[PDB]
């Protein structure tokens, strides 16, 4: 494949949290600081 | 589906499984007026 833009979001959450980074989730890193579209594209990275 | 109203589905489920019932009132609805439709062009043909 190739991508017209690509963009690397960075950042460090709870291991409980990781749930709240798939798109149209609930919980306040979803609610209030890192929400994805509904219709997002493109692909989830986490490790500890 | 979970229930034939869509406020139902809509207030219990999320956006993502709430889509997914949606769709089968969607298609069962629409095969619904496909076939009033198909009954009557035929009937219309006889009345002609």
């Amino acid at each position: 494949l190739c991508f017209t833009n690509v963009y690397a979001d960075s950042f460090v959450i709870r291991g409980d949290e990781v749930r709240q980074i798939a798109p149209g989730q609930t919980g306040k890193i979803a609610d209030y600081n890192y929400k994805l579209p509904d219709d997002f594209t493109g692909c989830v990275i986490a490790w500890n | 589906a979970i229930s034939s109203v869509l406020n139902d589905i809509l207030s219990r489920l999320d956006k993502v499984e709430a889509e997914v019932q949606i769709d089968r009132l969607i298609t069962g609805r629409l095969q619904s007026l496909q076939t009033y439709v198909t009954q009557q062009l035929i009937r219309a043909a006889e009345i002609r």
